[PDB]
């Protein structure tokens, strides 16, 4: 059974005096002329918050219970008017919903011709109550008229309420985020209100911030045709990308002769990388790693080598040092991801592994010519200030962490410009035409 | 068209032409009188006699020369048509109203292509590529 | 949203601008994905127009005057009740009764008084922009020094606006060298100025100036005008007492007294009506004037919406200052809009980054206000230059510029002061009861072609007369009424008649 | 804030704590130790010429 | 308090007129501004130098 | 003291250009207001952050100048349109518009040039040495009312 809510259920939104003024406010409110359910009890959802009312002059309706379960397993609100007081606690109560006559505990508190009305809401970790009582002349539907509800209680309790029930005629409706214009009189009371979304005249009243509007034409709003459906258009590839051939390659290259693998014509899944506990670092520049599965790329290039753990900080745009200045450089506008891990469990050897060595953007140079560090034209002869250009990392299993070998992979992304060839795992839809749609072509949303 | 719109005028061009027609028909049939009350009819050769007294030329000068004065007028309105038919650049004042508004809207639209120092000039790139904490800065 | 006023009805019509009606109920509206714009698939009727889709108005094939303007020639109104939409009408159609020998001459007149309202000055204002931006906080004020001259050329701009409002006021009212004052007796030939002259029981404003003053109704500071409302009223009193006792002469030299009925006889010659027309109709002319001033009191008693220009200056000054104060509450992307939160929640190195957002947004908000004030002051100055010109040409003179000093042929006008502006009571002669006559450009006598010296030839159907052009008064045609040039043959439409030689 | 605190005639409802002006500036308060209402004024400022 | 001008009761009556018996030729000077100093600013050179 | 309108045109433009130049010395939140300090002290990735503060401040400084010049140009155009109208009406004619071409009944006027402006010497008739007389609207002769032509 349902009933029209009329202009019921407005409350003082803040503890502020205002007078002879119209105030525009946004809050969880009961929308005007909404459908409010009627009852003569069941457990009910709490949703965003509740407006509750009853015909009452008897205390046949003793109170309310609230929580997730509203029963035993966790803290739950019990509220009862026992005629001596309002009695409140938030305990893990196991008792049944029939304590009344036939007519832990982390917080506790104590304090027909008539209708009694209430609002319950739970915001910023605090549980709030507002109320009113009035004489009336109809029991079978809510009174058509205006009366603002004022606050009672504001508990610090933090409970994640999702359900409630009545304890033994009564009416229930749900609050929604809406904008209202409230009329404060000379003595600080709300005396009238406009629900701005109710109709185009209420939009006009709220646009003007006035309860009357003159003859005329007023722009109140903007109109758009909305999307009927969501379309995804991606290349029809099913081949998975060979990332194991990069991240689990048997031998990694030197930092001076870093190795490049092209990745192409495949469906990638970067979650297979990003979810892995294998990586000591994982950082992305022009993209966030959480977004990678939504994208598609013309090319992906994996560049990889082994390097000393303390130096791994140089594998970023804008850095400088021996590895960055002589071995390998990213451009300072780099779009991609850098990944590395401590590889002392594989790369080291007891004499220091002599195979691993160090000396514009994306340059590589393997030339063996001597560093002529001195004024001497060294002419292929080593000596004071005449040295072979490569030096070796002393990678042995006993090394301290900054001196250990680390394995490095850098993924460089060629964006969508030409038709793309490496995509995330997005399922293509059928194509729809002449209707308004949301769309996604290879990541172009 | 990125939230830009053009609203129509209230008076359409056929309504503006009905007003210039009414002004011109009042002027020809009644002289200045329709501006100071109700229109009072007067013969056009007799309205021009009052226009001649208004410049300090005695009104017999018009009637003694009426066919000459009428031909000098009719020939002068011929030259207006030839001038406007030849020389569209006479309307340079009105055409600059059109050109200034077109330049202003083209500059407003072209400024959507600018980065202003963000990752991209395109808002859907930023929202596709970056997660919320990083995207808000762009 | 088109509204009859909630005073009148709660019915509305809705216009979707530039939209096609086939799209409207398939959108944010009605039977598709609908953000907030709740259902009315039809409000009662749906009607495509060049302005857009119109919902809830009833199309009509009549054409009324435009009540509410929709655009592209469409208007809307409330009628037998429903909201209707129609193509507007420009006015009543009139085929003028022209022919090459018919003339219409007015046989009677009405004195008309019309009210023109002009803005003259804004409210003066100045802002302590350090106290607006930083609220007397020392950490903010040290950051605000990095911006240089900005919060100093803002005050230089507002000072130019403030000084101009006193100039605008002086250019209009201070057009008189001496404070002229009215005689003790009021024998102005039966004209009755008592409702526009100063009231000794009242500031000492007139009765109509009291209606006009009743009907118009931080770091920031509002400054007083240089001339008080009692000084402005002494200037309008001096202009008015000079005008009544001396005609235009107080503008060209020292005021020369003249009797008011003789001043009005000069005002009648100025519009080309022969001065005996006033002395022969003096009581009727005086009654039409006294009656017309009575209607101004009633019109200004009935509504405040007559003074909508002056009430707009009041409303725009208030709206601009309320917006400038409300913009203190905005974040501009900062962690809080309350400057003491930022200073207490954060260490200096983080606080200075968050405070510079509030400085940037408040400084931009204040530059936006001052730019808008400079643009608005230039509009008020153009209106003060017009009011100063109407004072010289309408009040101190008798203008012969069409429609400058009201409709009809101008006689005189009177200034009354009002809040932020001036009101001119423009008095004009309107011709009122025309008759048709036959006319000829010339008359032929003894071969000589005769033309009237002043006036026009007319006939009642049997006799020929010469008459003045703006008031029917026929005279027998004589050698003193006419002059000769040449013989009959040159003149098109000449007629044969007697010319008397006294 | 800084201001001149003063006695007032304003009629706050029993739950209301402070008052706001038309532009949302706070301009009255309830004293929490004796529940009467104070009216708040800015401390005087102006140009020096 | 500033003075608006000398106070003057004009000698009005229903049958009295004043007529000037002489004149003075008066030459008055009026000054009007007509043009600003023409400027150009190269914003690449102003902003970036 | 008379030519203060034309001297104010010179002063308004001089203050505007000197304000525009002085704002080059402002930091706007950079480490220095001198652009070569940033470029010599800071390497490129650090330097761009500081330069963009000077770009933002110097660009806002120049937009503020050009906007106030556009409003000031419209004010001078209204004055040049009045001076052009005064030359047609007062110099090329004899204007009957009260107080348009000086106080008193206008006879003629003469243009003289002045820097950034124009000066009109307006020649007017001012009446003087008035006397009181008895006056009447009309005269009765042979039972008929006479009025002056
Ligand atoms: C081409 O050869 C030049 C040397 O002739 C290389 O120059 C070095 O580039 C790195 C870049 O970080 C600098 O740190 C070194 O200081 C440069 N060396 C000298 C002696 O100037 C350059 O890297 C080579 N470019 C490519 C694309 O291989
Ligand atoms: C000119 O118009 C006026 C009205 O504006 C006429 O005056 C009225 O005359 C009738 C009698 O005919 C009286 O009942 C009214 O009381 C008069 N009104 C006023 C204000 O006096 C006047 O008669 C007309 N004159 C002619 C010649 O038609
Ligand atoms: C000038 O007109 C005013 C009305 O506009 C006359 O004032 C009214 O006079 C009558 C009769 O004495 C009184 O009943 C009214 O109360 C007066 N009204 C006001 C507002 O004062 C005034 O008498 C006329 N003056 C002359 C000299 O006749
Ligand atoms: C045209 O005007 C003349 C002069 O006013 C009219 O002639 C007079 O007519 C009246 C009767 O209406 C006679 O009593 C007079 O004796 C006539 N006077 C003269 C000098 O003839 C004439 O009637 C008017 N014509 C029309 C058609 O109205
Ligand atoms: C005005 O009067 C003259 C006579 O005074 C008219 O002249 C006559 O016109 C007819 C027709 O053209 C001729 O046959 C006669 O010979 C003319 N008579 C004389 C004495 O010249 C003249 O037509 C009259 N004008 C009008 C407009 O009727
Ligand atoms: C819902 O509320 C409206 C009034 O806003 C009412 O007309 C309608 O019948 C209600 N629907 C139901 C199913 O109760
Ligand atoms: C109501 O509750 C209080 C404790 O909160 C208890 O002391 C009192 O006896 C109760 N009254 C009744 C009538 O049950
Ligand atoms: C009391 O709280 C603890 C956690 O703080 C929980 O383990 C225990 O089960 C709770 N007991 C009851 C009866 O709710
Ligand atoms: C509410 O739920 C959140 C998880 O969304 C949890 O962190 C919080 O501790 C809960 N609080 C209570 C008191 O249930
Ligand atoms: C406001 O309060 C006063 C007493 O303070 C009371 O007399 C008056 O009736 C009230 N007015 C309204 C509109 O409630
Ligand atoms: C590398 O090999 C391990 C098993 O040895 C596997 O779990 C992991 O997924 C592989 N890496 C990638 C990128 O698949
Ligand atoms: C409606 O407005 C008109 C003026 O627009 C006014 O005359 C009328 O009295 C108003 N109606 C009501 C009920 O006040
Ligand atoms: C409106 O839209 C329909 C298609 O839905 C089209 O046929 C019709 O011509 C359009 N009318 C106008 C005036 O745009
Ligand atoms: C209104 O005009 C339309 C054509 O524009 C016509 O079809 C319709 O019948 C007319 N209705 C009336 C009542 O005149
Ligand atoms: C003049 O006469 C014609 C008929 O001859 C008539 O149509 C017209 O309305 C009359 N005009 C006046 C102003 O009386
Ligand atoms: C006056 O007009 C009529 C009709 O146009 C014409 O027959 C007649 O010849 C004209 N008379 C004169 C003198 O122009
Ligand atoms: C606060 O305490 C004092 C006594 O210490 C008492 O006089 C006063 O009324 C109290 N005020 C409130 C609001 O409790
Ligand atoms: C007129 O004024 C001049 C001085 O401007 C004087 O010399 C002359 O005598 C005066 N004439 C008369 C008749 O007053
Ligand atoms: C005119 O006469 C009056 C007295 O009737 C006198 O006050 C006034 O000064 C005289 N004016 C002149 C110019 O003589």
């Amino acid at each position: 059974a349902y009933t029209n809510s009329f202009t019921r259920g407005v409350y003082y939104p803040d503890k502020v005096f205002r007078s002879s003024v119209l105030h525009s406010t946004q809050d969880l409110f009961l929308p005007f002329f909404s459908n409010v359910t009627w009852f003569h009890n069941p457990v009910l959802p709490f949703n965003d918050g509740v407006y509750f009312a009853s015909t009452e002059k008897s205390n046949i309706i003793r109170g309310w219970i609230f929580g997730t379960t509203l029963d035993s397993k966790t803290q739950s609100l019990l509220i009862v008017n026992n005629a001596t007081n309002v009695v409140i606690k938030v305990c893990e109560f196991q008792f049944c919903n029939d304590p009344f006559l036939d007519v832990n505990c982390t917080f506790e508190y104590v304090s027909f011709k008539n209708l009694r009305e209430f609002v319950f809401k739970n915001i910023d970790g605090y549980f709030k109550i507002y109320s009113k009582h009035t004489p009336i002349n109809l029991v079978r539907d809510l009174p058509q008229g205006f009366s603002a509800l004022e606050p009672l209680v504001d508990l610090p309790i933090g409970i994640n309420i999702t359900r409630f029930q009545t304890l033994l005629a009564y009416y229930v409706g749900y609050l929604q985020p809406r904008t209202f214009l409230l009329k404060y009189n000379e003595n600080g009371t709300i005396t009238d209100a406009v629900d701005c979304a109710l109709d185009p005249l209420s939009e006009t009243k709220c646009t003007l911030k006035s309860f009357t509007v003159e003859k005329g034409i007023y722009q109140t709003s903007n109109f758009r045709v909305q999307p009927t459906e969501s379309i995804v258009r991606f290349p029809n590839i099913t081949n998975l990308c060979p990332f194991g051939e990069v991240f689990n390659a048997t031998r990694f290259a030197s930092v001076y002769a870093w190795n490049r693998k092209r990745i192409s014509n495949c469906v990638a899944d970067y979650s297979v990388l990003y979810n892995s506990a294998s990586f000591s670092t994982f950082k992305c520049y022009g993209v966030s790693p959480t977004k990678l599965n939504d994208l598609c790329f013309t090319n992906v290039y994996a560049d990889s080598f082994v390097i000393r753990g303390d130096e791994v900080r140089q594998i970023a745009p804008g850095q400088t040092g021996k590895i960055a200045d002589y071995n390998y450089k990213l451009p300072d506008d780099f779009t991609g991801c850098v990944i590395a891990w401590n590889s002392n469990n594989l790369d080291s050897k007891v004499g220091g592994n002599y195979n691993y060595r160090y000396r514009k953007p994306f340059e590589r140079d393997i030339s063996t010519e001597i560093y002529q560090a001195g004024s001497k034209p060294c002419n292929g002869v080593e000596g004071f200030n005449c040295y072979f250009p490569l030096q070796s990392y002393g990678f042995q299993p006993t090394n301290g962490v900054g001196y250990q070998p680390y394995r490095v992979v850098v993924l460089s992304f060629e964006l969508l410009h030409a038709p793309a060839t490496v995509c995330g795992p997005k399922k293509s839809t059928n194509l729809v035409k002449n209707k308004c749609v949301n769309f996604n072509f290879n990541g172009l949303t | 068209f990125n939230g830009l719109t053009v609203l129509p005028p209230l008076l359409t061009d056929e309504m503006i032409a009905q007003y210039t027609s009414a002004l011109l028909a009042g002027t020809i049939t009644s002289g200045w009188t329709f501006g100071a009350g109700a229109a009072l009819q007067i013969p056009f050769a007799m309205q021009m006699a009052y226009r001649f007294n208004g410049i300090g030329v005695t009104q017999n000068v018009l009637y003694e020369n009426q066919k000459l004065i009428a031909n000098q007028f009719n020939s002068a309105i011929g030259k207006i048509q030839d001038s406007l038919s030849s020389t569209a650049s006479a309307l340079g004042k009105l055409q600059n109203v059109v050109n200034q508004n077109a330049q202003a809207l083209n500059t407003l639209v072209k400024q959507l292509s600018s980065n202003f120092g963000a990752i991209s000039s395109v808002l859907n790139d930023i929202l596709s590529r970056l997660d919320k904490v990083e995207a808000e800065v762009q | 949203v088109i509204t009859p006023g909630t005073n009148t009805s709660n019915q509305v019509a809705v216009l979707y601008q530039g939209v096609n009606c086939t799209e409207v109920p398939v959108a944010i509206h009605a039977d598709q994905l609908t953000p907030t714009w709740r259902v009315y698939s039809t409000g009662s009727n749906v009607f495509q127009t060049r302005a857009g889709c119109l919902i809830g108005a009833e199309h009509v094939n009549n054409s009324y005057e435009c009540d509410i303007p929709i655009g592209a020639g469409i208007c809307a109104s409330y009628q037998t009740q429903s909201i209707i939409a129609y193509t507007m009408s420009l006015g009543a159609e009139n085929s003028v009764a022209y022919s090459n020998n018919s003339i219409a001459i007015p046989t009677n007149f009405t004195i008309s008084v019309t009210t023109e309202i002009l803005p003259v000055s804004m409210t003066k204002t100045s802002v302590d922009c350090t106290m607006y931006i930083c609220g007397d906080s020392t950490e903010c004020s040290n950051l605000l020094l990095q911006y240089g001259s900005f919060c100093t050329q803002l005050n230089r701009a507002l000072t130019g606006i403030a000084v101009e409002q006193d100039k605008n006021t002086q250019e209009v009212f201070a057009q008189v060298k001496q404070i002229y004052k009215t005689p003790p007796i009021k024998d102005f030939g039966g004209f009755n100025f008592s409702q526009i002259l100063p009231d000794p029981s009242k500031s000492k404003r007139s009765f109509i100036e009291d209606l006009l003053f009743n009907k118009v109704t931080n770091g920031l500071t509002v400054l007083p005008p240089l001339l008080t409302d009692e000084m402005i009223a002494q200037y309008t009193s001096a202009l008015l007492a000079g005008t009544i006792t001396s005609g235009w002469t107080f503008g060209a030299g020292a005021a020369l007294q003249i009797p008011f009925a003789m001043q009005m006889a000069y005002r009648f010659n100025g519009i080309g009506v022969t001065q005996n027309v006033l002395y022969e109709n003096q009581k009727l002319i005086a009654n039409q004037f006294n009656s017309a001033i009575g209607k101004i009191q009633d019109s200004l008693s009935s509504t405040a919406s007559a003074l909508g220009k002056l009430q707009n200056v009041v409303n725009q000054n208030a709206q601009a200052l309320n917006t400038l104060v409300k913009q203190l509450s905005s974040n501009f992307g900062a962690i809080s809009s309350v400057l003491n939160d930022i200073l207490s929640r954060l260490d200096k190195v983080e606080a200075e980054v968050q405070i510079d957002r509030l400085i940037t947004g408040r400084l931009q908000s204040l530059q936006t206000y001052v730019t808008q004030q400079l643009i608005r002051a230039a509009e008020i100055r153009a209106s003060a230059n017009l009011a100063a010109t109407k004072m010289s040409e309408c009040v101190l003179g008798q203008s012969k510029r069409v429609d400058f000093c009201g409709k009809g042929y101008h006689l005189m006008s009177f200034p009354q002061s009002a809040p932020h502006g001036v009101v001119f009571l423009h008095v004009t002669y309107v011709p009122a009861q025309e008759k048709n006559f036959t006319t000829a450009p010339a008359i032929c006598h003894d071969g000589k072609a005769h033309f009237p010296r002043e006036g026009v030839f007319v006939s009642n159907g049997t006799h020929w007369f010469v008459t003045q052009r703006n008031f029917y008064e026929p005279q027998i045609i004589t050698t003193d009424n006419t002059f000769v040039s040449g013989n009959c043959d040159v003149v098109i439409g000449i007629v044969n008649n007697t010319v008397y030689d006294p | 804030g800084t201001g001149v605190l003063t006695e007032s005639n304003k009629k706050f409802l029993p739950f209301q704590q402070f008052g706001r002006d038309i532009a949302d500036t706070t301009d009255a308060v309830r004293d929490p130790q004796t529940l009467e209402i104070l009216d708040i004024t800015p401390c005087s400022f102006g140009g020096v010429s």
